[PDB]
């Protein structure tokens, strides 16, 4: 078929008709980002010329290709460590949640660390760790059981326990202090007042929270439950991360398979060449093999460099999201999940991070008549912060992102000019307290 | 580390090195049990040529 | 088949008609001895997973050695310490021999106190030269712990402040290199 | 060492070039790494083979060097784009992006040139001395609930003030600091107090 771009939806636009939401939803979305690769290291001398003096002497003619390949791989590993350090180690101290969980009715038990656990990982962290299978790797799985063939997988500098501790500190700081713990010393604050700050930060008056607090808390909990279900239902959600692993494995696999290629020589087995031919021609054969394996290593290293550049870009993006999303409150649209951003919660994952973006989404919309200004006594009155609306008979002033009509008063509106300029001004009475 | 970096002075840090330390290696040869012996016994020590 | 390696008692169960084991890269992994019906694993005899931790030669010449993913009893057999220089046998046994989840660390004094990481080793272990002075290995600290006195009707508000000037350095350009291909290759 | 990141870059390039130079000392399987010696010692029938070996080796070295340069230049271009964005949103304006212009709340930035790089001096505001206070989400005055326009309600023990949230500046609570909405049977934790009317 010819693919459909989306559902057709004409907007009932009109120069004096506005659509204002009357209700909202607290939506939690998931954003998955890779943060590091597997710190692969190849023993080039042992890979090309495994335990063979003559082969090593011949390879020594080719100068410092082997050395610079090893240096490049070491740089890659160091870069991955630096990426993880910069993404996660952004908090000076290690905060811990208090035993009391009086978080205004919100239930964080699925993201806070589990006390009865040795790894100090949360439920969602355990789900993520159990949803990353390694049965499709091959080399990365057979090396984890101990593939000792000159190829090794160095362990990451920060153990999963340390990453869990870092996420725990960030989460406790955000819950118990808001954004203050990111700028400097953590300054405590009740969580409800933090959400009031965020609502003011998105142009929604704080009372909207307090008048619908329990429902919002329930919605947040329900949203977290839905995330659980998603994690329980769809294993492919973390595809990207898995893909990264796969790619590396494939690379390694390809490299490993290159040991079976003759590259134009008479046999892929070095010992047979040594034992069968005379030195003058065995030298040419071993030169062919050395050139082939060196080219294979160069291709692998170049692919690793490009993929590590990709992963570094992803990690820089993730660090920026952690800075502007967790440690603060961003006003960048769709930078922290679809909708207006409220907050985000990080969660570790194998060689990656998973952000739960809690955002505010208008749900139930109503049609209201609108005006650009109202004419009271020949003067033109504009809303200080909001918009004029009319339910058919009377004119009120409401915040833009949530229908909360309020009588029009000289404290809601400011005066400017006269009614002979504004195109569309209407007549009404501005009540004076 | 000094030679692998091609310098007489080494800065602070953890470097990854090569493997220059060689070790003497003995040789072993293994083949199956000797069987399937010709009729040379009855060919050399034959009764009549 | 012919090769080089160390023969060790195996754990595999070869089939009655199979002779030579094999990995996914058509490489010998285990063998059946032609005379004795016993399976021997062939582990190559070479170690390239050796890292050398050093403070700057300006400060000192004492170093530590990290062998990757080995036990501290398997070190003088993995690198064949018996066939090495006696000055290398200092860094194969001894008293400063820690066992990290990354391998065997030798020449570093294992301390219990945690500090900010200086020279990263791995698996949460970092080393540094400290006080009479020697190399020490420690579980790196993630920062001083803290507890927020959180309660539903208590807020902490600052009363003073500091104007802090931090420094962020960013590279902008490289060196505009140019290579004469024909002169370089065929001068 | 503060500018190591720049030096590293420079150093890396140097190393690259250096390695390239040392790559002229390799035979790559030929009988000598010196073209002049091969030309002076061999006739074209075998000089062609030797020079082909040398050409293949040196061309491989050149390709490796060029690929490394391309990847490092892509990295440096990404960093330069980041620096340009930093100059746009950090010196020429005032970013509310957290930690994008130094730790703490961003006040301004000053750029300074440097060999093959730039240095941003990020001037930021950091709270230093802090005090505990008792707080309430809102206050009843006449049954109706009052919420603070900008800032939060706090109490030093006996009286209630309204203060901005980044600097303790207690102000008397009035009808120009707070706005009314609904009634105070809904807010959880609200406390009684008087709202002075000018
Ligand atoms: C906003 O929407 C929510 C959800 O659609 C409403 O909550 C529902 O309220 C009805 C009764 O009023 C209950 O039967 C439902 O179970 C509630 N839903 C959930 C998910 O709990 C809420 O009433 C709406 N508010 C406004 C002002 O429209
Ligand atoms: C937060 O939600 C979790 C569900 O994930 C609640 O845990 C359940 O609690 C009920 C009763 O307390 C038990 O019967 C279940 O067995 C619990 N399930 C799990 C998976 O723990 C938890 O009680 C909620 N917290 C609060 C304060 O309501
Ligand atoms: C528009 O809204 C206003 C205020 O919400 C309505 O005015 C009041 O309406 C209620 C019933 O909905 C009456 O009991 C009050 O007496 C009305 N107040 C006044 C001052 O008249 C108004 O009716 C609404 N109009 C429409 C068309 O919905
Ligand atoms: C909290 O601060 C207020 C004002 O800063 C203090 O109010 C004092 O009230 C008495 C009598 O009502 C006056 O004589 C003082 O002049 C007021 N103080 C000031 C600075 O004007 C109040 O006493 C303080 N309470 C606590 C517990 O510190
Ligand atoms: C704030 O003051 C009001 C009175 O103006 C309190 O309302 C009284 O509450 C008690 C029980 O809580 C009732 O028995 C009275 O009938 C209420 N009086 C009125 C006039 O409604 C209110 O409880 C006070 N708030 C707090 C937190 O103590
Ligand atoms: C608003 O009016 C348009 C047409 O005037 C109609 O199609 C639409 O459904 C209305 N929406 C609401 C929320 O009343
Ligand atoms: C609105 O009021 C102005 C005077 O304030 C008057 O001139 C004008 O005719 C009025 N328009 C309508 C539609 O009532
Ligand atoms: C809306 O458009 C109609 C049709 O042209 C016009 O009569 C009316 O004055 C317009 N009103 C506003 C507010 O633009
Ligand atoms: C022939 O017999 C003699 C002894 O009688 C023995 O030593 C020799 O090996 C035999 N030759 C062969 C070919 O078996
Ligand atoms: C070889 O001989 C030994 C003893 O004579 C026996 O144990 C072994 O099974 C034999 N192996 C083969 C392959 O014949
Ligand atoms: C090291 O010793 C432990 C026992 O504590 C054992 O489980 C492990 O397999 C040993 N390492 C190797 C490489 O065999
Ligand atoms: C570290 O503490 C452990 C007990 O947890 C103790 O057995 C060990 O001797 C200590 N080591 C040092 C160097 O203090
Ligand atoms: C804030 O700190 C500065 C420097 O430490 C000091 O001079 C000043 O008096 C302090 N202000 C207050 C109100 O404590
Ligand atoms: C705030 O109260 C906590 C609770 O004991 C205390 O630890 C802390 O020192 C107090 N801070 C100030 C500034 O009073
Ligand atoms: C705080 O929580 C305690 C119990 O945990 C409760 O008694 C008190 O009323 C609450 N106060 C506020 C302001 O939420």
């Amino acid at each position: 078929y010819t693919m459909s771009l989306g559902a057709e939806n004409s907007v009932a636009y009109s120069n004096n008709s506005i659509a204002i939401p009357t209700n909202f939803t607290i939506s939690v979305t998931t954003e998955i980002l890779p943060v590091s690769m597997t710190k692969t290291s190849v023993d080039c001398t042992m890979y090309i010329c495994g335990d063979s003096t003559e082969c090593s002497n011949l390879l020594l003619q080719y100068g410092s290709f082997c050395t610079q390949l090893n240096r490049a791989l070491t740089g890659i590993a160091v870069e991955q460590d630096k990426n993880t350090q910069e993404v996660f180690a952004q908090v000076k101290q290690i905060y811990k949640t208090p035993p009391i969980k009086d978080f205004g009715g919100f239930n964080f038990s699925q993201i806070l660390p589990d006390p009865s656990k040795p790894s100090k990982r949360s439920f969602i962290e355990d789900l993520l760790f159990n949803k990353v299978t390694l049965a499709d790797a091959g080399f990365i799985k057979q090396y984890g059981d101990c593939k000792f063939n000159g190829l090794t997988v160095l362990p990451p500098l920060l153990t999963d326990e340390m990453i869990a501790q870092y996420t725990s500190a960030l989460l406790a700081g955000t819950i118990t202090s808001g954004w203050t713990f990111g700028a400097g010393a953590a300054l405590q604050i009740p969580f409800a007042m933090q959400m009031a700050y965020r609502f003011n930060g998105i142009g929604v008056t704080q009372n909207v929270l307090y008048e619908n607090q329990k429902l919002i808390a329930n919605q947040f909990n329900s949203a977290i439950g839905k995330i659980q279900d998603s994690l329980s239902s769809t294993a492919s959600a973390l595809g990207k991360l898995q893909d990264v692993v796969n790619q590396n494995a494939q690379a390694l696999n390809t490299l490993v398979k290159q040991l079976s290629s003759n590259f134009g020589a008479i046999s892929s087995v070095l010992n047979d060449i040594l034992s069968r031919l005379d030195p003058p021609e065995a030298e040419v054969q071993i030169d062919r093999l050395i050139t082939g394996r060196l080219q294979s290593l160069q291709t692998y290293v170049t692919q690793q460099l490009i993929r590590a550049a990709e992963i570094r870009a992803s990690a820089n993006l993730a660090a920026t999201k952690m800075s502007e999303c967790v440690l603060g409150q961003s006003k960048r649209v769709d930078f922290c999940g679809k909708g207006y951003h409220l907050m985000s919660f990080p969660q570790s994952a194998p060689h990656g991070v998973v952000f739960l973006h809690v955002t505010y989404v208008p749900a139930q919309e109503k049609n209201f008549t609108t005006a650009p200004a109202i004419c009271h006594d020949g003067k033109a009155h504009f809303p200080r912060e909001g918009v004029f609306v009319s339910n058919g008979t009377h004119w009120f002033v409401t915040q833009r992102n949530f229908y909360e009509p309020q009588i029009i008063t000289t404290d809601n509106t400011f005066v400017s000019g006269n009614c002979d300029v504004v195109i569309g001004i209407v007549n009404n009475t501005v009540y004076d307290p | 580390t000094k030679c692998t970096l091609k310098s007489f002075t080494v800065e602070k840090g953890i470097y990854q090195t090569s493997n220059f330390r060689v070790q003497p290696t003995e040789s072993i040869v293994r083949f199956p049990n000797i069987t399937n012996l010709c009729p040379f016994g009855e060919v050399f020590n034959a009764t009549r040529f | 088949l012919t090769g080089t390696g160390v023969l060790t008692e195996s754990n595999k169960k070869f089939l009655p008609f199979q002779q030579f084991g094999r990995d996914i890269a058509d490489t010998t992994d285990a063998v059946r001895d032609p005379q004795t019906l016993e399976i021997l694993d062939i582990t190559p005899c070479s170690f390239g997973g050796v890292s050398v931790i050093t403070p700057g030669t300006n400060t000192s010449n004492q170093v530590a050695v990290l062998y990757q993913d080995v036990n501290c009893t398997e070190v003088p057999v993995a690198i064949h310490a018996d066939q090495l220089t006696p000055t290398w046998r200092v860094y194969s046994t001894g008293s400063n021999v820690f066992q990290t989840r990354a391998g065997c660390l030798i020449g570093a004094e294992h301390v219990n106190n945690s500090y900010e990481c200086d020279i990263p080793i791995g698996a949460g272990i970092c080393a540094s030269y400290q006080t009479s002075q020697s190399i020490i290995a420690y579980t790196m600290s993630l920062g001083a712990e803290n507890s927020v006195a959180y309660s539903n009707n208590s807020i902490a508000i600052p009363t003073n402040f500091t104007i802090s000037v931090t420094t962020e350095i960013l590279p902008v350009s490289m060196t505009k290199t140019s290579v004469d291909c024909t002169m370089y290759i065929c001068g």
